[PDB]
């Protein structure tokens, strides 16, 4: 992970003890212009001219921030998951294409070929460990 | 125009000097360095308290902690408790104060046996505090709290009861 | 944690994947020769049960469902 | 016989809660059960 | 119904036998969680809790049955007599500690190795705590019994 931290004085809302112990997140993006943007949790900050990086508590804050970056026309937002051992994984886009646009490499999962009304009654699957939706 | 209006932008102005800073150098962190949190006076006081003092054994910490609390808890039970207007008013405070120390020591050893997660680090105390990160350290702390707490309450009882003779 | 089940009545609106805050959903190509696409739920551990997708799906009854289940730190949205 | 109430009332109000809550707390916080 | 008594572990070759008194659920907890076997304590804390229990125990026989029991200084004799006995008990630990004591044994009720009593340091720290807690337990029992009339008089 390489990038400049946005310039902000600091805030009570932000990283907490969970970050050291459990899966802190980090978002990365490149800017064309230095602009003022609202942080995910309180306040405002100034992004640098290129290769910004911000450490984040939850994945929801990063994607919520990405929607704000799209207002500034920045679509190269990347999110990572940082475990305490330092393992960093390219978490949000697994492949370069975004989730909205289809790609051949992906595969359907948890697809129920039946209609929703065709689900079985729960009495038929009691005392079996099965669930109706499965 | 007054010069105070012109100097508002300059950094030489006493206004523009900022007292508050981000926790450490990382601004992403939760805390904020403040004169209450990160002053040299407060840092010295908190870091040198028995819970944070360097080079002390866990038993010595609880004794210093217990002797304070035992000496403190005698007051409310004596003057404001029941039987406050009676010959045995001060005696009731000694028993009630020791009662909390037993209950307090129970919670300590009880919290100890349940695996305590950690002792956290903050701006006021940057290093990890002590060996309070294990059952062995917390258990010795509990036994020390009991001894000091019983002693501190007795001291407040001796001084308070025999205050007229001291005068 | 949770379980997001996607049923046969999808039509490829792409509204569910957009409304998701945690990126639990994804639009994948369907083996249907004349079916353009279909949704998916590959990373279900990050579901936060906010039911925004259920509000977005325009079928008469929802092709997508979010069944609540065993909770965790990620599902409960605990930054601490 | 009235002295029994002087011994049974406090243990019900103090000893039994302390024993139950102390066991239950350590039981629920146990890692393996 | 079927058999209740079993051999110690899987091996019947060994001496000990698993019995209700030896290997019941209740007895295993009490003995293993007594201070002499409780996990997560240092040698000092074990001796303190043990002595505190014994000083409180040993005060009684000297006071209510020793000489001068029917006198004004009865309860005082129990405190001094108990402390003298605790000191001898403390001295015995130092000798057993300073004589290279072999080992502590593991039985069925305490299956794991009992504690770090496998050295001179563990027993010496045990002895220092016995005197501190031992004298404390006796002093406590003295003030209660001497002032029991007041505590009830409240
Ligand atoms: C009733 C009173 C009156 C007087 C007084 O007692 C109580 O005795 C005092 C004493 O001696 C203290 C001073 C001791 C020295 C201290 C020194 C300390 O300086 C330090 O500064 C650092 C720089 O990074 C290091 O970190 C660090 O580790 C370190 O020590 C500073 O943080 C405050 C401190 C100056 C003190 C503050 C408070 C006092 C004046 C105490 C105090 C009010
Ligand atoms: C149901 C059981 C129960 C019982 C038996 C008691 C009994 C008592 N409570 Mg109590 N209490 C209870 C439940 C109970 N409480 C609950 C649930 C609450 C929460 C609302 C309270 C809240 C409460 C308050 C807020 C107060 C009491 C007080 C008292 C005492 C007042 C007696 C008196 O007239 O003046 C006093 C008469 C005396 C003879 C002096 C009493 C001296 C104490 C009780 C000696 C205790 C020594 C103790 C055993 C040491 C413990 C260590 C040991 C565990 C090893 C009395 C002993 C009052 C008090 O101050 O007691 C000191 C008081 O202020 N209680
Ligand atoms: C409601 C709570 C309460 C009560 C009733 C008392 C009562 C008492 N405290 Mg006390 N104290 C308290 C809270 C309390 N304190 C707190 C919060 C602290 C820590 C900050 C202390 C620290 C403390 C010390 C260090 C000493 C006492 C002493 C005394 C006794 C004075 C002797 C006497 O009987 O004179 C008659 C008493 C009165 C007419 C009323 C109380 C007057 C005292 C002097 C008040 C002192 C506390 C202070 C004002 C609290 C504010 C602290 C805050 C700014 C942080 C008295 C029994 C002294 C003692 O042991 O007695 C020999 C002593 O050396 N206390
Ligand atoms: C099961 C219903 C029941 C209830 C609600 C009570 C209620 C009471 N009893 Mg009591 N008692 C009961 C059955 C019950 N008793 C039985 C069956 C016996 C004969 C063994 C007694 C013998 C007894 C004595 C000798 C005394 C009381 C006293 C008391 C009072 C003080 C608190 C207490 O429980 O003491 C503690 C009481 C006990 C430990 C005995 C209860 C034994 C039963 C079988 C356990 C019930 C289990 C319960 C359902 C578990 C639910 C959780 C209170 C009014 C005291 C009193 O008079 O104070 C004013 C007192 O001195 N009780
Ligand atoms: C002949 C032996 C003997 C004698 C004279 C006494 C005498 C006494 N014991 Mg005692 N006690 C004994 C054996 C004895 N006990 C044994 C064998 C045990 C353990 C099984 C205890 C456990 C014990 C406890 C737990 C307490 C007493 C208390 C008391 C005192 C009552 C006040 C009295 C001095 C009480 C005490 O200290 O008085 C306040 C008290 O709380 N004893
Ligand atoms: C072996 C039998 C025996 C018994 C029972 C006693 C009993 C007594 N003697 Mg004595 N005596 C004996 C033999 C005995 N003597 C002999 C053989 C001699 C000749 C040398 C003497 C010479 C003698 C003298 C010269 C004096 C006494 C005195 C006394 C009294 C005080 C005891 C005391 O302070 O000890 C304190 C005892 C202890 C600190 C230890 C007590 C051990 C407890 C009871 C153990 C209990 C174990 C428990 C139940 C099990 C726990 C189970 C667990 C799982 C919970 C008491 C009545 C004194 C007195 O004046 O008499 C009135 C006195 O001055 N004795
Ligand atoms: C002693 C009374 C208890 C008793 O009989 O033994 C206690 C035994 C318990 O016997 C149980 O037997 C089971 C058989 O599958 C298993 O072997 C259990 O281990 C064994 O405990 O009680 C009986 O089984 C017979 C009880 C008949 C009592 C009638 C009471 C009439 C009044
Ligand atoms: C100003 C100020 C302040 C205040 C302070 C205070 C008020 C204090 C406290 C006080 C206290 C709280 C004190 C106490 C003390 C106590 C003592 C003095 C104790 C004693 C003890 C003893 C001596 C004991 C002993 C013993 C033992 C241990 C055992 C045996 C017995 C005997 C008894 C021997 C503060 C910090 C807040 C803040 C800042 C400023
Ligand atoms: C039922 C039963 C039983 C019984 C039991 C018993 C009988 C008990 C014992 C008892 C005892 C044996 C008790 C004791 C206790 C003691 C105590 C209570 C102590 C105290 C202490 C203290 C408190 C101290 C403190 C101090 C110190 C340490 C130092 C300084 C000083 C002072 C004082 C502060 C048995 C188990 C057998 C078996 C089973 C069942
Ligand atoms: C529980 C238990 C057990 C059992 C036990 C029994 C059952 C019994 C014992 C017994 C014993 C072990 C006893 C002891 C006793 C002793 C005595 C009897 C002594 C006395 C002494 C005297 C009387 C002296 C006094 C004095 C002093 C100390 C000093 C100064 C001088 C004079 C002379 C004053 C066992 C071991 C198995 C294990 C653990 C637990
Ligand atoms: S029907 Fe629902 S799941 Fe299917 S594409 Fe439209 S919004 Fe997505
Ligand atoms: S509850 Fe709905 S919107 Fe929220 S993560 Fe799950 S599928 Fe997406």
């Amino acid at each position: 992970l390489s990038g400049k931290t946005p310039l902000f004085a600091g805030s009570t809302g932000g990283l907490l003890t969970k970050a050291v112990e459990e899966e802190k997140y980090a978002i990365t993006w490149t800017s064309p212009k230095a602009q003022v943007f609202e942080l995910p949790t309180g306040g405002a900050a100034t992004m640098h001219e290129g290769e910004n990086l911000l450490y984040i508590a939850r994945k929801e804050y990063g994607i919520a921030l990405g929607g704000q970056l799209r207002k500034f026309k920045i679509t190269n937002y990347k999110i990572y998951r940082i475990l305490p051992s330092g393992e960093t994984t390219f978490i949000h886009p697994a492949d370069g294409v975004f989730p909205e646009k289809v790609n051949a490499g992906r595969e359907k999962v948890r697809f129920n070929a039946r209609s929703i009304g065709e689900n079985p009654n729960p009495s038929q699957v009691k005392f079996s460990g099965k669930a109706t939706y499965d | 125009a007054q010069a105070v209006d012109a100097s508002k932008n300059l950094p030489s102005d006493p206004r523009n000097r900022e007292v508050v800073f981000p926790a450490g150098r990382d601004p992403q962190w939760g805390n904020l360095e403040t004169p209450v949190n990160a002053s040299p006076l407060v840092k010295w006081f908190i870091n040198n308290l028995p819970a944070y003092r360097p080079g002390l054994t866990p038993f010595r910490r609880g004794l210093e902690v217990g002797m304070a609390h035992g000496y403190f808890l005698f007051g409310p039970f004596a003057k404001l408790g029941p039987l406050r207007d009676a010959a045995n008013a001060n005696l009731a405070g000694l028993l009630g104060a020791i009662g909390l120390v037993v209950l307090f020591t129970l919670a300590l050893s009880l919290y100890a046996n349940s695996n305590p997660p950690t002792a956290l680090a903050s701006v006021t105390v940057p290093n990890p505090p002590d060996a309070f990160q294990s059952k062995e350290g917390w258990n010795n702390f509990a036994s020390a709290f009991l001894i000091g707490g019983i002693g501190g309450a007795v001291v407040a009882y001796f001084l308070t009861s025999n205050l007229a003779l001291i005068q | 944690s949770h379980t997001v089940k996607i049923y046969d009545t999808c039509i490829g609106c792409t509204q569910c994947v957009r409304a998701c805050p945690t990126d639990v959903l994804e639009m994948v190509p369907w083996d249907g020769c004349k079916a353009a696409q279909v949704a998916s739920s590959p990373r279900t551990e990050d579901c936060v049960g906010c039911k925004r997708c259920e509000t977005a799906c325009p079928t008469d009854f929802l092709s997508i469902r979010v069944y609540l289940g065993a909770e965790t730190t990620r599902s409960m949205g605990l930054a601490y | 016989a009235s002295f029994l109430s002087s011994i049974f009332v406090p243990v019900i109000g103090w000893v039994v809660p302390i024993a139950t809550f102390s066991f239950l707390f350590l039981y629920i916080e146990r890692e393996d059960v």
